[PDB]
């Protein structure tokens, strides 16, 4: 009592039920480094300007 | 400060918007007038100093040297209305900006309260000179002279910068009220004594140093009249400037490292007088004595002591005077003569008998006769090098009698003797130079009477 499958069925994405944990850690990975401080506060005026030489501002 | 730096700048415009007939006129007057409100400046304190803001400050050393400066502009515009009377109109004007242009560039320079800042002005002081020499000079040597006023001159500025710029990134500041007072000593390490040869180089080639001086008699025989007065009377000084306020970092280096330098000026002012005894130029005369007495200044600011100081500051201020009169005599009698040779134009006090008394006491005031403040700050001078050591009298003994020598033999060949027979074309001195002698020689006399606004910060 066998049917063959019919065109486009066979490529078709389907479902598996399965009792096999998922991996927590298939690529092996290290501990991703912490990134940078990432400083934020409210913008003040330079302190004396720009400080160059003998400019005042 | 900008009370003064305003006006200066407003020079330009008015002398470019004034009359073809009118230039010298209005620029004589504001240049006077000019001078006028920087006599102000003589209110010193016995404290710090005349701190006007950040950028600008005023000190009893510097307010003579701007008083000199704003006082030498009327007097170049005078001297060169003569020699400037067939030039175009914006040929002149040109001439009076380059003129204001080095007084604008004098004026901050003295002033300046950054060490970077006095380093831009002092090299900004170059172009208008070099200009002035190379464009106005009658002779084909004066595009030499000119190369030769160039690279020296930048020859010991460049490393300057340098070690500037390091001191910035060491102490954090380049201010002279800080590194004042925030001064450290200087370890004996071959790393500070070439510190010391970069800081000190630059200020030694423009005083002159004896045989780093060979710059000075081409650029002062080569100038225009103008140019030759603001050379010898201000331009000097801009050395001693520098080296008096930049030896306060260089301590106590100074005590070993000054000797080679001390050395090449006492020997060389003797070799310089004794060129005097042999010289046909007399613009190369007045040029080489003035090696000699900047030679003098060199050892006081060497030496380090408050008796060295207030005579070299009283001497930097009367040899600007009086070389500032020399040149301006000779010139005079060079428009009349055309050749610069002493000993063809003879016999002049039988025919200029005014301009022989000028002749006789600028030669005086060279000679240092005292009351007058040569005297004053060449006695000084010889007190704290006597302190330093009892020998060095006999060589500041020698220069003076070799002084008194060429300068009366300069008198001598030109104003005494009997007149060249074949020169029939020497007028009348004009009313324009018998005032230039008498506004060279009056504040010399007058100062004489007041003696303390020209001794200094040590005073
Ligand atoms: C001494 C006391 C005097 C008191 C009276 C007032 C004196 C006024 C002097 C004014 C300042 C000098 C002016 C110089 C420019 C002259 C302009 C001119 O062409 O005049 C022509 C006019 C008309 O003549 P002319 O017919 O046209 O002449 C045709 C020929 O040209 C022929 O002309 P000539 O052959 O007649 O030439 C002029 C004559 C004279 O001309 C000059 O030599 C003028 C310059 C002389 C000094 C040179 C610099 C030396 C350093 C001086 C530093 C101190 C300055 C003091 C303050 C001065 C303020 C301005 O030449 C000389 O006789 C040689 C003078 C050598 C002097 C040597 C001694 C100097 C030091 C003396 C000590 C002073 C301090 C003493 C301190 C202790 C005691 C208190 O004749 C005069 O006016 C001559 C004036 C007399 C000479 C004065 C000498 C003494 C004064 C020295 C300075 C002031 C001292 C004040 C305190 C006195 C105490
Ligand atoms: C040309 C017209 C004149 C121009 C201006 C001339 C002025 C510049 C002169 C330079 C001043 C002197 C420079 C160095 C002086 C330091 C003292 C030292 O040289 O003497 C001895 C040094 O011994 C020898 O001199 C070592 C150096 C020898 C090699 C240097 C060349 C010598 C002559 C070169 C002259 C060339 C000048 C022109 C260059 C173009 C001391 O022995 P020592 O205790 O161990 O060293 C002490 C220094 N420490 C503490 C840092 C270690
Ligand atoms: C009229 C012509 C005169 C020409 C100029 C003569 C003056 C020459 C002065 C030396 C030139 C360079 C000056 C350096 C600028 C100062 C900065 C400084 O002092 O830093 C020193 C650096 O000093 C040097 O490196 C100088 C080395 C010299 C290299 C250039 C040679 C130039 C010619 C030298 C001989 C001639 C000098 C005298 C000439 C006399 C006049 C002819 C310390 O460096 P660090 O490594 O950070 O500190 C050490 C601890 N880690």
């Amino acid at each position: 009592g066998w049917v063959r499958p019919d065109l486009g069925e066979l490529s078709k994405v389907t479902k598996v039920k399965t009792d096999r944990p998922l991996p927590e850690n298939p690529y092996h990975s290290r501990a991703r480094p912490e990134p940078n401080p990432e400083a934020e506060g409210d913008l003040k005026p330079a302190k004396h300007g720009s400080r160059l030489f003998f400019w005042t501002m | 400060m900008l009370k003064i730096i305003i006006p200066t700048t407003m020079l330009l415009p008015m002398t470019w918007m004034s009359k073809h007939n009118m230039i010298w006129i209005n620029a004589t007057v504001h240049s006077l007038l000019i001078s006028l409100i920087s006599l102000s400046l003589l209110n010193q304190l016995g404290e710090n100093s005349l701190n006007f803001s950040l950028t600008f400050f005023s000190d009893s050393l510097s307010a003579p040297l701007l008083v000199l400066t704003t006082w030498l502009l009327p007097l170049m515009l005078m001297a060169s209305q003569s020699h400037l009377s067939k030039e175009t109109t914006t040929r002149k004007k040109l001439y009076i900006t380059m003129l204001i242009l080095l007084q604008l560039f004098l004026i901050m320079t003295f002033t300046a309260t950054e060490l970077i800042l006095f380093y831009i002005l002092f090299e900004a002081t170059l172009v208008p000179t070099l200009i002035i020499i190379t464009r106005w000079g009658n002779q084909t040597e004066r595009l030499n002279a000119g190369l030769y006023f160039l690279f020296y001159t930048l020859a010991g500025s460049l490393p300057l910068l340098v070690a500037l710029v390091y001191i910035q990134n060491t102490t954090g500041s380049l201010n002279f009220l800080i590194i004042h007072y925030w001064s450290h000593p200087l370890s004996n390490s071959w790393s500070n004594i070439f510190m010391w040869l970069a800081c000190i180089m630059a200020f030694m080639v423009k005083m002159p140093l004896y045989g780093l001086h060979l710059w000075l008699p081409k650029a002062h025989v080569e100038a225009p009249i103008a140019g030759s007065m603001v050379l010898a009377a201000v331009l000097l000084k801009l050395g001693g400037y520098g080296m008096m306020r930049i030896t306060t970092i260089l301590n106590p280096l100074t005590n070993y490292m000054a000797y080679p330098f001390l050395m090449l000026s006492m020997w060389g002012m003797i070799m310089t007088s004794s060129i005097c005894l042999r010289q046909t130029d007399l613009k190369s005369l007045i040029a080489y004595s003035s090696v000699s007495h900047m030679a003098l200044v060199i050892v006081a600011i060497m030496i380090q002591t408050p008796w060295s100081f207030m005579g070299a500051t009283a001497l930097m201020i009367a040899h600007g005077l009086t070389s500032s009169m020399l040149f301006c005599l000779a010139n005079t009698n060079y428009e009349r003569v055309h050749s610069r040779t002493m000993i063809l134009a003879r016999g002049l006090q039988t025919l200029l008998p005014l301009m022989a008394t000028w002749w006789l006491v600028a030669s005086l005031t060279n000679l240092a006769l005292p009351p007058s403040i040569n005297l004053i700050g060449e006695l000084f001078i010889i007190t704290a090098s006597f302190s330093w050591s009892n020998i060095t009298i006999i060589l500041m003994g020698m220069n003076m009698m070799i002084t008194a020598l060429y300068s009366l033999y300069m008198l001598i060949t030109t104003q005494r003797g009997k007149y060249t027979h074949h020169i029939n074309n020497i007028k009348p001195s004009f009313t324009r130079e018998n005032a230039l002698m008498a506004l060279h020689i009056l504040p010399l006399l007058l100062l004489t009477l007041n003696p303390k606004m020209i001794l200094g910060p040590l005073y």
